[PDB]
């Protein structure tokens, strides 16, 4: 048996009685990522949802307790550490929609998100779609055809079919359409249009992932 | 053999009294 | 690191009292507590003990129904609420401390207790006679101490407690499981042991080391006599 | 620029001005070093369980 | 012979709910749980595996001489043990439908009133709820040697030919009645409500969710349906007759197969309708 | 002088090195320990399991006690295992989640933990109140932290990812040395028994050997042909094996300046993850990204034995100083004790 030890093991109970309720929390609140190309609207976006390394922003909506984490300070080797970062429940890709000429960046926006997207680690996370800059796209599409950048895009030089075709082209790049979503936004100057696009998806993904533990799907 | 009784809830029972 | 504690004064027998303790400095939350009760002229004599977890509540034999421990981690007090109390118990308590874990050193800290004065089988006994002992400073001293009970557990670790207090000084820890020496006390003190009888060696002894040596924690915690040096 | 040229220049040549051994006599003495901790290993010899602070 | 037909399908319909509840056990045990569906699909594992161990006494009481082997002791014990397994199964069904509920429909409040803490109590109260349902059960099946020569468990109940109805219509309520239609409230309430405002739109994946979504409802709801509404509307149409006809007595035997098939196969729509656990088949 | 030039000079003092590596070199050491009777097949059982995490377990360090080893999770936990009795002797809640790297002081009062954040914090295990506290924080490094290990109560390395390792100072909390000498980021650190130098594995296919009083790279090790992620030293220090992602495993010595042998096998497809040694150096348990985990035979090259305890990628082996269990973790959040 044991004489002192008894008071170790009633330790040893509590620490774990702790870290059970400590990952119960965790598990409750909801955990996001952020990604995109240089300049692309995070610093806006981290403005619009109000509140070195990776930078971590805490917000309480609808009830529900957001994690976001912000990784752009970091010139490193991405694929040693994307890998700390699975199971997270969305990834927020922002790109500029007036980026298309400013050199081929939405050339490499593109790249960026068929290598987030198609990654072994994020086969099953949902993706977050944002489009910045809407306003001056639409100044600049006026003035600058959208074939500068995709040289077949046979269709007329006005908002809606540009950006329907962005967002056609973005989503081609995904091969995992079997079970991944990608939920295409476009910002809005005003409050309460991206947080609740935000909360939307969050809660689309917890249902997916709720109906696939239920065995439902 | 022969056994058609009543049967009510996966047993026999004593039928008409 | 503070205990202050508080609910002394003389009480009618058969009467009820109230003792509290305040913690400060430190996590009382993830701290065991225990009651220790010393006669005005005997030595120490354990009460009473509460974990971390306010589970697993141990007290004496002869205050086991009698009296009752609580603690309240939110308000950092310690309560212990006596009742029918009688002439044998006109003593003061101390409050002490002690975090059980691999290399921890329970009993480290005692409070610096409250006097309280009331009017008109099958346990270890630590004997460890040598009821007084002349020193010279600046000489070696050894104290001597027995068990009934060998000390060795099959865990490979015995479990023995020295225990200094200075006249007029709440008690300090020295050396825990004999071969152990407690953080902010001098290294020239040592212990050893077989299990059965234990040795306390101090080595170059000065004038402030003069007080009475106390000694024990296989099963629920008798002190021994309690040897006093003279100088 | 030059500078790091340079550095690595000078880093290759105080590399290059050591001196080495044999690889036959680094093999045998870790060899020797091997063979020697042999028995009072508790990893390549089993221990008997009685020793054993693991034991189930 | 016609003697040969009703044994070989319950002797099969019982191996195939023994593998397949194993298999399911399997399963869950090498998935460890602290997850709320895994513990409900164990319990009703477990509930089936008991139903179908209890199912061959009665098959026994019905094929062969209609001679009850056992004592009048066992005969209590067995026929509760029996009742009480089907009303738990049913309960846990209605239950999990219930939990499936919560947990599509509300995504955010159903964090709270969740957690395995709260399923072990739940599934304690169905155990005893069930407990309760089969008191009445537990009064009841006395031997009665109603042929003479031999004898044959009954639940003969104080003032006969008058508790029939109230027998009957509590069983059929509580059985067929209550949960089946809080089965099928939910799994609407689950199609109707899902995804959240059309924000995904109408690609593949969402097609492809809501359509295994609604095949899995819809084959759930039509397994507890086929096979347990013969057996009850059976029993409901005996209560106004007073012999059989050669045929009813093979129709009840029928819905007593069908009823054992349903609790043996509902492991099987598990496995087959969920594309996780037969990915996990493999390894 | 010119760019051209320089690097010409470069590529002629690389020829010559090769050339006196290749003229140094008359006998492999398979064919030396030929002789040697093979080891065997060696089984190992899982005496201790220990299931607290809740996430992906990324570190774990032996105390020098033998006792008591701190394990580290994507949870925020670090928890102070018992080994003996299956005990948490401290739970360390991180003020960042992300950690990847974590060490234990030889002394025993302090521990260290690191990631994607540039701190490698330090905890005081021994405090007065009775609660650990973090004693300081190194905020110098500029890339992600991959790991920082104790040298003593006062001095630690750390190795982050901004291609440069750094010598700290506990008690100032400032960089007392600085190596540059990498050109890939740093993964994986190991140190020498005598305290004196240490070798640091890099994503650029080398491994340097570093020089902890003075402070620039003695000597370059270039076997390998792709990214290293485990590094471990010798317990004679005249050698170090290291792994990479190429399914290959090889052990370099110091004081011949090339590679010994190196440890591959056709099934084996996956990299290596961890790399430990036992206390003879006759085994070389090295982690993979599969399930298993291998016991390689260092002076013969052959499998003694696989552990194939877990279910999920291991990170995180090591080998206690008295070598009487092997603790292996992974990232089902579960650490298991062998021997």
């Amino acid at each position: 048996l044991s004489a002192e030890d008894k008071a170790a093991v009633e330790r040893s109970k509590m620490i774990d009685r702790n870290l059970r309720e400590d990952g119960e929390k965790a598990a409750r609140e909801v955990k996001l990522l952020l990604l995109g190309a240089g300049e692309s609207g995070k610093n806006t976006i981290v403005k619009q949802m109000k509140i070195t390394g990776i930078v971590e922003t805490h917000f309480t909506f609808k009830d529900l307790h957001f994690k976001m984490f912000d990784v752009g300070a970091q010139r490193s080797e991405r694929k040693k550490w994307i890998h700390c970062f699975e199971g997270v429940t969305a990834i927020i890709f922002c790109v500029a929609l007036s980026d298309y000429d400013l050199v081929n960046r939405m050339h490499a926006s593109m790249k960026l998100f068929d290598s987030i997207c198609n990654n072994k680690w994020f086969t099953d996370t949902s993706i977050i779609l944002f489009l910045n800059k809407k306003d001056l796209f639409e100044e600049k599409i006026k003035k600058s055809p959208l074939t500068i950048c995709y040289p077949e895009y046979a269709g007329s030089n006005t908002y809606e079919e540009a950006a329907a075709y962005i967002q056609c082209q973005f989503e081609d790049l995904n091969k995992r359409k079997d079970t991944k979503e990608i939920y295409t936004h476009f910002t809005c100057s005003t409050d309460t249009k991206n947080v609740q696009f935000v909360f939307d998806a969050v809660t689309d993904v917890i249902i997916k992932n709720n109906l696939k533990d239920c065995g439902l799907f | 053999f022969d056994m058609l009784r009543c049967m009510l809830g996966r047993v026999y029972r004593p039928c008409w009294q | 690191v503070q205990l202050v504690e508080s609910g002394g004064g003389l009480v009618q027998p058969g009467g009820s009292r109230k003792l509290s303790c305040s913690a400060s400095g430190f996590a009382f939350s993830s701290f065991g507590m225990h009651w220790v009760r010393q006669a005005p002229e005997k030595g120490l004599e354990w009460v009473a003990y509460i974990s971390s977890g306010s589970g697993t509540i141990y007290y004496a034999d002869t205050v086991k129904g009698r009296f009752t421990i609580s603690r309240d981690d939110p308000k950092n007090t310690l309560f212990l609420q006596m009742t029918s109390l009688r002439s044998e118990d006109t003593a003061m308590y101390y409050c002490v401390r002690s975090i059980y874990y691999y290399g921890s050193s329970p009993f480290d800290f005692w409070g610096q207790g409250t006097t309280l004065t009331v009017s008109a089988s099958a346990d270890i006994v630590m004997t460890q006679a040598t009821s007084s002992v002349p020193v010279t400073p600046g000489e070696s001293v050894s104290i001597s101490c027995r068990s009934s009970k060998s000390l060795l557990h099959s865990n490979g670790n015995t479990y023995l407690y020295w225990f200094l207090q200075r006249p007029g000084q709440s008690p300090q820890l020295l050396i825990y499981r004999m071969s152990n020496l407690a953080s902010g006390v001098p290294d020239r003190f040592s212990g050893s042991g077989s299990g059965t009888a234990f040795t306390l060696t101090i080595s170059r002894l000065e004038a402030e080391d003069v007080g009475v040596y106390y000694c024990m924690h296989l099963e629920y915690l008798t002190f021994g006599a309690g040897t006093k040096l003279e100088l | 620029s030059i500078a790091q040229a340079r550095k690595l220049v000078e880093q290759l040549k105080m590399e290059a001005n050591i001196d080495r051994i044999k690889v036959s006599k680094a093999a045998a003495d870790l060899m020797a070093y091997c063979e020697a901790h042999a028995k009072e290993d508790p990893l390549l010899t089993p221990v008997p369980a009685s020793e054993n602070p693991f034991r189930e | 012979y016609i003697n040969i037909i009703m044994p070989s399908v319950f002797g099969t319909i019982c191996l195939l709910g023994i593998i397949g509840n194993s298999t399911v056990i399997f399963a869950v045990v090498k998935k460890s749980c602290n997850n709320v569906p895994d513990i409900f699909i164990i319990n009703l594992s477990v509930v089936d595996l008991l139903f179908l161990l209890g199912m061959p006494f009665m098959i026994h009481q019905l094929m062969g001489n209609g001679v009850w082997h056992f004592g009048e002791t066992m005969c209590t014990l067995i026929t509760a043990m029996d009742a009480n397994s089907q009303f738990t199964s049913t309960y846990i069904l209605t239950a999990m439908a219930i939990d499936r509920y919560l947990a599509t429909v509300h995504p955010i409040s159903s964090t709270k009133f969740r957690k395995p803490s709260v399923a072990t109590l739940v599934i304690c109260l169905l155990w005893a709820l069930s407990f309760i349902s089969i008191t009445p059960v537990w009064l009841y099946a006395r031997l009665i040697p109603f042929p003479g020569g031999a004898v044959g468990c009954g639940i003969r109940l104080p003032n006969p030919d008058t508790d029939l109805y109230w027998f009957t219509l509590y069983q059929f309520f509580l059985a067929f009645a209550l949960p089946f239609v809080v089965i099928t409230a939910a799994y609407v309430r689950i199609l109707q409500r899902m995804t959240s405002s059309v924000a995904p739109a109408s690609q593949r994946s969402i097609r492809l969710r809501t359509k295994r979504v609604t095949r899995t409802a819809i084959a759930i709801c039509l397994v507890f349906f086929v096979c347990w509404a013969p057996y009850y509307v059976l029993q409901l149409t005996q209560l106004s007759i007073s012999r059989p006809t050669l045929t009813f007595v093979y129709l009840y035997n029928a819905a007593i197969s069908l009823g054992y098939a349903n609790s043996c196969l509902n492991p099987f729509v598990y496995i087959v309708l969920c594309e996780t656990f037969r990915k996990r088949l493999v390894l | 002088s010119e760019l051209d030039q320089l690097r010409q000079e470069a590529e002629q003092l690389k020829n010559q090195i090769r050339d006196a590596r290749k003229a140094c070199a008359d006998a492999t050491l398979s064919q030396i320990t030929n002789n040697i009777d093979p080891v065997g097949r060696i089984q190992m059982r899982t005496r201790r399991t220990l299931r607290g995490h809740l996430a992906k377990i990324y570190a774990m360090h032996w105390g020098t006690d033998s006792r008591l080893l701190v394990s580290a999770s994507q949870d925020g936990k670090l928890i102070i295992w018992d080994s003996y009795t299956t005990n948490k002797v401290h739970a360390i809640p991180l003020r960042s989640s992300w950690v990847m790297t974590c060490a234990y002081a030889p002394s025993g009062n302090y521990v260290a933990c690191g990631g994607l954040d540039n701190i490698c914090s330090i905890y005081n295990l021994k405090t007065r109140e009775g609660n650990v506290r973090v004693s300081r924080e190194l905020a110098g490094h500029t890339g992600y932290l991959s790991c920082c290990r104790f040298l003593d109560d006062n001095q630690i390395v750390t190795s982050s990812g901004d291609t440069t390792c750094a010598l700290w100072d506990i008690e100032t909390g400032q960089q007392t040395t600085t190596f540059t000498g990498h050109t890939g980021d740093v993964m994986s650190l190991s140190l020498a028994p005598d305290t004196r130098l240490f070798v640091s594995g890099a994503c650029d296919a080398s491994a340097k050997l570093w020089d902890v009083r003075e402070g620039m790279c003695r000597q370059t090790f270039t076997g390998h042909e792709s990214d290293i992620n485990a590094i471990c030293f010798f317990p004679n220090g005249n050698a170090f094996a290291t792994g990479s992602d190429d399914a290959t495993c090889r052990l370099f010595d110091l004081r011949a300046d090339q590679e010994l042998m190196t440890y591959s096998h056709d099934n084996i497809i996956c990299g290596i993850t961890s790399v430990s040694f036992s206390k003879s150096g006759r085994l070389l348990l090295a982690g993979y990204d599969d399930f298993n985990c291998n016991v390689w035979d260092a002076l013969k090259a052959d499998r003694a034995g696989v552990l194939a305890g877990h279910d999920n990628r291991v990170s995180c082996l090591g080998v206690t100083d008295d070598g009487m269990a092997v603790a292996t973790g992974s990232w089902d959040s579960f650490l298991k004790i062998w021997n």
